[PDB]
RNA sequence: GCAAAAACA
C-alpha cells in the first residue's frame, strides 16, 4: 500500500526494489518487517567511535561490492544468501538482526554470526542486553512499540506472524474486474472445469485408396507463352571488339555502326533507339551518365501514373465492384526446346573464370580437383556465356540503383575473351528511378543481341539491324520495369552453378565409394526416359541439360514455379517409391495432382516441366 | 521433369534437391493483406459444421463439437472436449520425466525468467504510438506506462511484468503524460486483444502469400511464459520436431514377417482449424495433475483467453475497381465475399473466437498435435513439428496398417488437426518418406535447405562478413547440404563475391590508392590471392597468415594495435573490422547510449553476466564510482578531492 | 589520477543532460544495451555494396596520426568519417603495438592454426558411409570447464573485486591462472570487450551437431568439415 | 511496361 508513518522514507525508497514485494503472498507485510529490520540495524548502528570509525557497519540493503570490500579489509568472506545485518568491531562479530513470536524459543542460526532478537513489543533476548547498550535497547523498544501500535490499528497480527514464521511465498493474483473482462468470449472460466467425462469416442472413417497409377498433369490450352525475362537467354550473342577498355570498345561500336528497324513492336516503340545512340555516343566521350531527351520520356515511363490515373478518372464510371483478378492461360511454347538444344550448344572458351583457392591437404586437392573438372565440363557452354552476361548486367545495373539520380545511366555489357578483345552483348539503360523501397521497379531500357528473331517469341522487343565492319547483328530493344531485389539476386546469379555441381559429385564421390579410388574422369552411363523411351547417355552432357533447366527455372522464378516444385517433390517422391516395387496409398478425398494444377497457367518451363512429368510412364511393374 | 528422374547410378532421391528454386527471386507480397487476413479468418466458420453455415457458427463461444459434428470428408474446426481431456491425461500418464522435468521448470527457472528478454523479440505494435517499434522501444515505453499508472516499480522477473499487466488491468482510467495520452479499460482492453497483422515476406513453396501475426507487448510476457513451458516440454518428448528424431527411425530395423508403412504429410489450415481452449484445456489438464497451484493454472490459462477474445487487424481495405478506378475499401461498406464478418467489425479491426493466426502459438499446437496422437491402438512412431509430420506404421496386417492411419487422421480431426488429404501419402513396405526439408530413402536422410546460402559478405565489415561467409558454408557442409566439391564451389564463389564487394577486384579507388602508395595486398579483402582452403573455414584470415609467413611482424603490430583510430564471430580486433553507419526517439536513444557507454568502464561484470544489483542506476554508478575511486591506492586527500566533485 | 578523473565528469554530466535516464532502475540495463530506433533490415548484404563505394564510409574516432590528405588523398573527414582507404593506409605507414599484445590478442586463434598444421593426415577412404550428427563439443579448451560456471570463471579474470563468494566458489579454479597470464597484457580499458570474447572462446564448451563416424574427440569436432562425409573419410593420428 | 489475386511507373 502507502507508507506506514513510523518507517523514515528514505528507507521506504531504499526497501523499495531490494525484492520483489508484488508478488508474495503478504508483500507489503513481509516489505514492513523488512524496513523494521533494517531501522533496528540503524537505531544500533548509530553515530558512534570505536578507533576513529564506528564500530558498527550496516551491510544490510548495501551494494555488494562494497561489502565485498569492508568483509576484505577485515579478513572475512560471507555467503551472499546468509550475509549477515551488521558487524561490530568492538568484538569483531557479525550480528544479523531478528525478529521472533517468544524469547523462550530462541536459537541461533548459525556459528559464523550472531543473532540479535526481538519479540515485537521491544523485549529482546539476554544475549543482545549483554552485548548492546541501555541507549540502544530504549530506542528499538520504542520503535518495535510504535510498529506494533500500527500493526494492532491496520489488523495485520496474523500477517506480521506468518512473515515472522516463514519465508517469502510467490504467488499471481487476477482481480475480479480481468476476470469478467477474460471470461468475454470464452463458454469456461479461468481454470476450465467442464462438467463432461473424460473419453474419446468411436468415429467412422472412410478407406484409403492405392494409388496404382501415377497422376497426368493438365496441359492448359491458349497462345503460347511469349519470352518473358530480364534479358534473352540462349539467342543472346556478342559483338568482338579490339582489346581496350569499356569506353574504346564503346565509341568502336558507336562510331562505325548504323541501326535501321526491321521489327517494330507496339509495346517497345522504334523512337527508343534514339535514346540508346544517345547513351552510345555519351558512354564513348567517356559520360556514362547523361541529360534527359525527349524519347526518354515514352521510353523509361516518366509521368505515366498521373497520365493514368487522369484518363481512368475522366473515363471510368459506373458502380464499385470486386477487382476479381484473373490470369490468363497459356499453353507450352515450341521454343522452350530450341533454348534447351541451344544453350548445351559447345563454346570455344571456358566462360567460368573463378580464383583457385588454397591447397594444404590431400582432402583439398580433392575438392579442388573435383570443381575445376566441373568447371570444364560446364565451362565451355553457351549457358556459362549467358550466366555470365547476367552476371555482369545485373551487377553493373544494381550497382548504380541506391544513388537516387534523374539523368539516364549506361552500363554497358562487355565481357574479356582470353585474348584481350572485348565482347559487348548490350547495354541497359536505367531512367530516373526514384527508387525509396527495396521492391519498388527502376525502370529499364535494355539493348541486346540477338542470334535469331521470332515474332511469336518476342512479341515485346523492337528488332533494328546492326551493321559493324560488313557484319550483320540483329539489336532488340525491350522496355522493362525490374526491382532492385530481383536484379540483386541475379546478381548472384552464378550460385545456379551449386545444384549441378552436387549431381555431378555425388556421382563422381559414388563411383569413388564403389571401389575405394577417386577417378576424376569417370563419365558414366545416365539413363532417363528421353522421348518417351529408357536410354542412356554420358554424364557430362547430363549435368550440361541440368545447368540448362536449371538457369531457366532460376530466370523464370515466380510463385506459380515454386508452388509447382514443392507440390511436385510428393509426385517425385512416388514416382521414386514405384520403382522401387513399393505401393503407394492415399486418403480419402486425396488427389496429389489438383496441388500441382493449381501451380500451371503459364509458365514457360512449368509448362515444360510438366510435359517431361507426362512422357514418362504412370505405372510400373 | 524426366531429365531430373535418372534410372541408374543414382536415384530421385538424391536428385530431388533439384526441385527447388534457388538462386532465383523469393515472391514478395503486393499490396493490400485485407482477402488473406479475412479469409484466414473466415475458414474456421465455415468448417465447424459439415455443411457450411457461418452464422450459427459466428455465435459459438467455445469450439467445443459433438462427434457427429466433426468433418471426416473435409476440413473440421473445432474440438471434442472429452476427447481433449482424456487424449491430454494420456499424454501425461506417458512421458513422466517431460513432466517432471515441466514441474522443475515451474518451480525453479520460471520465477527466474526476466522480462528483459521480452526486448529480444521481433517487431510489436505500439499501443502508445500507434506503430509499429521495435521490442526494446515498446518494452521501455510499456514498463514506463506500467510505472506511471501504477505508482510502483516493476521488478525484474517476468511474472513480476505479468502482475502488473494484470494490475493495470484491474484500473478504470490510465495515462501515459507533453503526450497526456488518455486510456481506458476498454481501450487498453483492445490493445491488449489487438493482433497486428502482417504478410510473410521472402516465403518459398506456396502458391499463395501468407500473412503472420504479433501479439501486443501486454500479453507478450505470458505468451512467453507459455511458450518456455512449450519449449521444456518438447524438448523432452520422443514425437516432437526437436532433438535426430527421423535419422533414428530410419535407422530402425523391423523383422521380415511384419508390415512396416511410412506416411509423410502436411496440415491443412493447420492455424485455421486449432481453437485456443482446446489449448486451455490442455494445459489446465497438464497444470492439474501435476499438482501446481491454481495461480499457475490461471497465468497459463490468461494468454489463450486474450486470444479468444483477439482483435486481428484487417489489413488496410479490400480492393474495389469502379471502372479501371481502384480504390481501398474496409470491410462493411459495400457487398463482398465476406459480408458474413460484418457483424464482427470494431474500427478497423474484426473479432474471431475460432481459429488461430501464423507465428503466434508455435509450440503449444505441436503439443495439441501430440496429444491427439496419444493413443491405445496407435502403436507407430510419429514426429511431428508444426503442420509437417511423418508417421511410422508397424503393423502385423495391410489392414490393420489402413485402420491405424485413419484412426490417426481422426484423432487429429478431434481436436481440428485435420491433416491435407492431397498433400499425405503413405508407401507400403516403408522405407522413403518425407519430412522438414529432410529426405528419407533406405536409411539414409538427408537434408535439403529451403535457401541457399547467400554466398555474400554480410554487409559489416570484411573481416567479420569473411568469418561469417565461411562459417555459414562450413555448416552447410556438416548439415549435409553440401560436400568436398560443392563447399569448395561455394568458397570460390564467396572469395569473388566478397572481393568484388570491397573494391577489391579489378581497377578501383582502393586498388588504386594501394598501388600508388606501394601498399602490397597482404589481405583477402585487400585483393591478395585467397588463403583460405576448404580445410581451413574455421581459421582466422589474420591467423593462418603469419603462421604461412604470408604476413610478418610489424605489419601485425601495425594493424592489431587496439590504439588504432578504427575498431560466432571468431574474428581478431583490427583496423579492417570497422563500422559502415521519431520526433523524442533519436535523444532517448542518445541518452541511453550515454547511460550504456558510463557503464562497461565501471561495470566490468555485465560484459558478462546480466545487469542485477538493485536499485537506481545514478546511485549503483555513484556507489561504484566512489568504490573504485578509494581502491585506487591513492593520496587520502586526492581522494578527498575526487570525491568532492562527485555529485 | 588522470584516467579516473576520466569517469567522474562524464558521470556527472550524464546526470545532468539525462536526468530521468539515470532514474530507471539498474536491472532496465539488460533492456537498453540494444535500445536503438533504426528497424532491424530484412537483408543487410544488399546495400554493402553501396555503403562500401559511398564516400567516406567508414566513422572513425577523431585522430591525429592519420593525415587529413595523404599523397594528394583525402581521407578523413576532419565523429569524423575516413576513406575507405584508411585501414589500407594504417596497414604500412601506421602506429605498432607490443608483441605481447598481438600474440595475447591473436591467441586462442593461433591455437587453431597450431593445432591444424600440428597433425598428421591419413589417406582418404572412399565407401558407403552413414554419417549421423551428433552433439559433441565444438572446439577444445585450455582447461574443461563445466557450463553455467564460465561466468562465473570469466569474473575471476577480469574483475576479480566485484565478485561473491558464492560465485567465487562454482568457478573453476585452475583456469583462471591460465586466463590471467595470457590476457593480463589486454586486461585495460581498452580492448576490455574483446579480451571477455576470447577467454569466453577459450573455455566455451558448447555442443554442436556435427557428422560423425566414428565418436569425435574435441580436436576432431572443430574441423569435421572435412573429416567424413557421406563418400569419404579420412583417419587422423 | 514490370508484375500477379495488387503494388511500382
Amino acid at each position: 500500500t502507502d507508507r506506514p508513518d513510523h518507517i523514515d522514507s528514505r528507507v521506504w525508497e531504499l526497501s523499495e526494489t531490494q525484492e520483489d514485494w508484488i508478488t508474495q503472498v503478504h508483500g507489503h507485510v513481509r516489505r514492513v518487517v523488512e524496513c523494521w529490520k533494517y531501522t533496528i540495524c540503524c537505531l544500533i548502528s548509530n553515530m558512534h567511535t570505536h578507533r576513529g570509525a564506528p564500530q558498527y557497519d550496516v551491510f544490510k540493503w548495501q551494494d555488494r561490492s562494497t561489502i565485498e570490500w569492508i568483509c576484505s579489509k577485515k579478513k572475512v568472506q560471507y555467503p551472499e544468501r546468509d550475509t549477515p545485518d551488521l558487524y561490530d568491531n568492538e568484538r569483531a562479530v557479525a550480528y544479523k538482526v531478528l525478529l521472533v513470536s517468544d524469547l523462550s524459543d530462541h536459537s541461533p542460526t548459525s556459528g559464523i554470526y550472531h543473532d540479535l532478537a526481538f519479540n515485537l513489543e521491544g523485549e529482546a533476548e539476554e544475549s543482545c542486553a549483554l552485548v548492546l547498550r541501555g541507549s540502544q535497547l530504549q530506542d528499538i523498544k520504542g520503535f518495535l512499540c510504535r510498529a506494533l501500535e500500527w500493526v494492532v490499528s491496520n489488523n495485520l497480527t496474523q500477517e506480521v506472524v506468518e512473515t515472522i514464521s516463514g519465508e517469502a511465498k510467490l504467488q499471481f493474483s487476477v482481480g475480479t474486474t480481468f476476470r469478467t473482462l477474460l471470461k468475454r468470449d470464452t463458454d469456461w472460466d479461468v481454470i476450465p472445469t467442464p462438467r463432461v467425462e473424460p473419453n474419446v469416442p468411436r468415429i467412422e472413417g472412410r478407406r484409403w485408396t492405392q494409388m496404382k497409377k501415377l497422376p497426368l498433369l493438365k496441359e492448359k490450352e491458349g497462345p503460347p507463352s511469349p519470352w518473358r525475362a530480364l534479358l534473352l537467354g540462349a539467342d543472346s550473342e556478342y559483338i568482338v571488339c579490339p582489346p581496350g577498355t569499356d569506353q574504346e570498345a564503346i565509341s568502336w561500336i558507336h562510331s562505325q555502326s548504323e541501326i535501321e528497324c526491321i521489327r517494330e513492336s507496339k509495346s517497345t516503340p522504334a523512337s527508343v533507339i534514339t535514346c540508346l545512340t544517345s547513351s552510345l555516343q555519351s558512354f564513348a566521350e567517356g559520360n556514362p551518365v547523361r541529360s534527359r531527351i525527349h524519347e526518354d520520356i515514352i521510353a523509361f515511363g516518366i509521368n505515366k501514373k498521373q497520365e493514368k490515373k487522369q484518363s481512368a478518372s475522366s473515363s471510368a464510371s459506373g458502380e464499385w465492384k470486386r477487382a476479381e483478378y484473373q490470369v490468363e492461360e497459356m499453353s507450352l511454347p515450341p521454343w522452350v526446346e530450341e533454348e534447351m538444344v541451344l544453350l548445351r550448344s559447345d563454346q570455344e572458351d571456358n566462360w567460368i573464370e573463378l580464383e583457385k583457392n588454397a591447397i594444404y591437404t590431400e582432402v583439398d586437392g580433392v575438392a579442388e580437383g573435383l570443381v575445376d573438372k566441373y568447371i570444364e565440363i560446364v565451362g565451355r557452354t553457351k549457358v556459362a556465356s549467358v550466366i555470365e552476361k547476367w552476371q555482369i548486367a545485373a551487377t553493373r545495373t544494381f550497382s548504380q540503383l541506391h544513388t537516387d539520380r534523374s539523368r539516364i545511366t549506361a552500363c554497358p555489357i562487355i565481357t574479356r575473351d582470353p585474348s584481350g578483345n572485348c565482347q559487348f552483348w548490350g547495354m541497359v539503360l536505367l531512367g530516373p528511378h526514384h527508387v525509396k523501397r527495396d521492391t519498388d521497379n527502376a525502370p529499364l531500357l535494355i539493348a541486346e543481341i540477338m542470334g535469331e528473331d521470332t515474332e511469336e517469341k518476342y512479341p515485346k522487343h523492337s528488332v533494328f539491324s546492326l551493321k559493324v565492319e560488313e557484319k550483320q547483328f540483329l539489336l532488340s530493344l525491350k522496355i522493362t520495369s525490374f526491382s532492385r531485389n530481383k536484379l540483386y539476386t541475379f546478381s548472384n546469379i552464378r550460385r545456379v552453378l551449386i545444384q549441378p555441381a552436387s549431381i555431378y559429385s555425388q556421382v563422381v564421390l559414388s563411383r569413388a565409394a564403389e571401389n575405394n579410388s577417386l577417378n576424376l574422369e569417370v563419365n558414366p552411363e545416365i539413363q532417363l526416359y528421353l522421348e518417351g523411351a529408357q536410354r542412356g547417355m554420358t554424364l557430362y552432357q547430363w549435368v550440361r541439360m541440368i545447368l540448362c533447366l536449371e538457369f531457366l527455372m532460376a530466370i523464370y522464378n515466380n510463385p506459380q514455379m515454386e508452388g509447382f516444385l514443392a507440390n511436385m517433390r510428393r509426385l517425385h517422391m512416388s514416382r521414386h517409391a514405384m520403382m522401387e516395387r513399393r505401393q503407394v496409398f492415399l486418403p480419402f478425398g486425396s488427389r496429389p495432382e489438383d496441388k500441382v494444377n493449381e501451380c500451371i497457367i503459364n509458365n514457360p518451363i512449368v509448362a515444360y516441366l510438366a510435359k517431361g512429368w507426362n512422357s514418362m510412364p504412370n505405372v510400373y511393374y | 521433369m524426366n531429365l531430373f528422374t535418372p534410372l541408374s547410378e543414382i536415384n530421385p532421391t538424391t536428385t530431388q534437391e533439384l526441385l527447388y528454386a534457388y538462386t532465383g527471386p523469393a515472391p514478395v507480397a503486393y499490396g493490400t493483406r485485407t482477402r488473406a487476413v479475412l479469409e484466414n479468418i473466415i475458414r474456421p466458420y465455415q468448417y465447424f459444421y459439415k455443411e457450411p453455415n457461418v452464422q450459427r457458427a459466428l455465435d459459438i463461444k467455445t469450439g467445443c463439437k459433438e462427434p457427429e459434428d466433426i468433418n471426416v470428408e473435409g476440413p473440421s474446426s473445432g474440438f471434442h472436449t472429452a476427447s481433449v481431456l482424456k487424449l491430454a491425461d494420456n499424454f501425461f500418464r506417458k512421458y513422466r520425466p517431460a513432466m517432471e522435468k515441466l514441474k522443475y521448470w515451474i518451480l525453479v527457472k520460471l520465477p527466474k525468467l526476466k522480462y528483459a528478454e521480452l526486448s529480444k523479440g521481433r517487431q510489436t505494435y505500439s499501443f502508445i504510438h500507434k506503430r509499429n517499434l521495435p521490442a526494446p522501444i515498446a518494452l521501455e515505453e510499456t514498463v514506463e506506462f506500467l510505472e506511471q499508472n501504477l505508482r510502483r516499480k516493476i521488478g525484474p522477473t517476468l511474472l513480476s511484468y505479468c502482475q502488473a499487466i494484470a494490475d493495470v488491468m484491474e484500473l478504470d482510467e490510465t495515462t501515459y503524460e507533453t503526450y497526456t495520452i488518455k486510456f481506458s479499460r476498454e481501450e487498453l482492453w483492445d490493445q491488449m486483444r489487438t493482433l497486428n497483422t502482417m504478410w510473410k515476406h521472402l516465403e518459398r513453396g506456396r502458391l499463395n502469400r501468407r500473412t503472420i501475426a504479433t501479439p501486443s507487448m501486454l500479453i507478450r510476457g505470458f505468451v512467453k511464459i507459455v511458450e518456455d513451458a512449450a519449449k521444456e516440454i518438447l524438448e523432452n518428448v520422443p514425437t516432437s520436431g526437436v532433438p535426430e528424431k527421423l535419422a533414428k527411425l530410419a535407422s530402425k530395423q523391423t523383422f521380415h514377417t511384419a508390415v512396416t508403412g511410412e506416411l509423410s504429410g502436411d496440415q491443412e489450415k493447420f492455424n485455421e482449424c486449432l481453437d485456443p481452449d482446446a489449448m486451455r484445456l490442455m494445459w489446465t489438464v497438464f497444470l492439474r495433475k501435476l499438482g501446481c497451484p491454481d495461480w499457475i493454472m490461471e497465468l497459463f490459462n490468461i494468454p489463450f483467453m486474450v486470444f479468444k477474445s483477439k482483435l486481428a487487424d484487417m489489413g488496410e481495405g479490400l480492393v474495389y475497381t469502379k471502372g479501371k478506378l481502384t480504390d481501398r475499401k474496409p470491410l462493411g461498406e459495400m457487398p463482398s465475399e465476406f459480408d458474413d464478418l460484418v457483424r464482427n467489425v470494431v474500427g478497423n479491426s474484426i473479432s474471431c473466437r475460432l481459429g488461430m493466426f501464423m507465428g503466434m502459438y508455435n509450440l503449444t499446437s505441436t503439443l495439441l498435435a501430440l496429444i491427439s496422437i496419444e493413443r491405445e491402438e496407435l502403436t507407430g512412431s510419429h514426429v511431428e513439428s508444426s503442420d509437417d509430420f511423418i508417421h511410422f506404421f508397424n503393423c502385423k496386417t495391410h489392414e490393420e496398417m489402413f485402420k491405424q492411419a485413419e484412426t490417426l487422421r481422426l484423432t487429429l480431426k478431434l481436436v481440428g488437426i485435420n491433416m491435407s488429404p492431397s498433400k499425405c501419402i503413405l508407401i507400403s513396405p516403408a522405407g522413403i518418406g518425407e519430412f522438414n526439408s529432410k529426405f528419407h530413402h533406405r536409411d539414409f536422410v538427408g537434408n535439403v535447405a529451403t535457401e541457399l546460402p547467400a554466398l555474400v559478405p554480410n554487409g559489416t565489415n570484411p573481416m567479420t562478413d569473411l568469418a561469417m561467409g565461411l562459417n555459414v558454408i562450413k555448416h552447410s557442409v556438416n548439415t549435409g547440404q553440401m560436400n568436398l566439391c560443392t563447399g569448395a564451389l561455394a568458397m570460390r564463389i564467396f572469395n569473388h563475391a566478397y572481393k568484388y564487394a570491397y573494391m577489391a577486384l579489378g581497377v578501383t579507388r582502393r586498388t588504386r590508392f594501394m598501388e600508388e602508395n606501394a601498399i602490397t595486398p597482404l589481405l583477402t579483402n585487400q585483393g591478395a590471392s585467397p588463403v583460405h582452403s576448404f580445410s581451413t573455414m574455421h581459421l582466422d584470415e589474420v591467423a593462418l597468415r603469419r603462421h604461412l609467413g604470408l604476413l610478418d611482424e610489424e605489419t601485425l603490430r601495425r594493424i592489431l594495435n587496439p590504439n588504432n583510430p578504427v575498431t560466432e564471430d571468431y574474428s581478431v580486433p583490427s583496423c579492417f573490422k570497422y563500422t559502415l553507419s521519431h520526433k523524442a526517439l533519436l535523444n532517448k536513444e542518445e541518452r541511453y547510449q550515454r547511460v550504456t557507454s558510463i557503464i562497461n568502464k565501471l561495470f566490468p561484470e555485465v560484459l558478462i553476466q546480466e545487469a542485477s544489483a538493485p536499485g537506481t542506476v545514478r546511485e549503483s554508478l555513484k556507489r561504484r564510482l566512489e568504490l573504485v575511486v578509494e581502491r585506487s591506492d591513492l593520496d587520502e586527500e586526492r581522494k578527498k578531492r575526487i570525491l568532492s566533485r562527485i555529485f | 589520477e588522470c584516467t579516473l578523473r576520466a569517469l567522474v565528469e562524464e558521470y556527472n554530466g550524464a546526470c545532468k543532460e539525462a536526468p530521468k535516464e539515470m532514474s530507471k532502475q539498474f536491472t532496465d540495463y539488460n533492456t537498453f544495451k540494444r535500445y536503438t530506433t533504426s528497424k532491424k533490415d530484412h537483408a543487410p548484404q544488399m546495400r554493402l555494396v553501396y555503403s562500401v563505394r559511398k564516400p567516406w564510409p567508414i566513422s572513425m574516432t577523431p585522430s591525429k596520426e592519420i593525415p587529413l590528405v595523404f599523397n594528394g588523398t583525402k581521407l578523413k573527414d576532419t565523429r569524423t568519417r575516413a576513406n575507405i582507404v584508411v585501414p589500407d593506409y594504417w596497414s604500412k605507414y601506421g602506429s605498432q603495438t607490443s608483441l605481447e599484445v598481438v600474440n595475447a590478442i591473436l591467441y586462442a586463434e593461433d591455437l587453431k592454426v597450431q593445432r591444424f598444421f600440428s597433425t598428421e593426415w591419413g589417406e582418404i577412404r572412399y565407401g558407403r558411409m552413414l554419417p549421423f550428427r551428433k552433439p559433441v563439443q565444438a572446439c577444445p579448451t585450455i582447461e574443461e570447464v563445466n557450463p553455467a560456471s564460465i561466468p562465473h570463471t570469466l569474473l575471476q579474470v577480469f574483475c576479480p573485486q566485484y565478485t561473491t563468494l558464492d560465485s567465487k566458489r562454482k568457478a573453476h579454479m585452475g583456469a583462471v591462472e591460465k586466463l590471467k597470464r595470457v590476457m593480463e597484457p589486454i586486461c585495460k580499458v581498452q580492448t576490455q570487450e574483446s579480451a571477455v570474447h576470447i577467454a569466453r572462446s577459450l573455455i566455451d564448451s558448447n555442443k554442436k551437431w556435427l557428422p560423425t563416424v566414428v565418436d569425435h574427440t574435441p580436436r576432431t569436432a572443430e574441423m569435421a568439415h572435412f573429416l567424413c562425409s557421406k563418400y569419404h573419410y579420412v583417419h587422423t593420428n
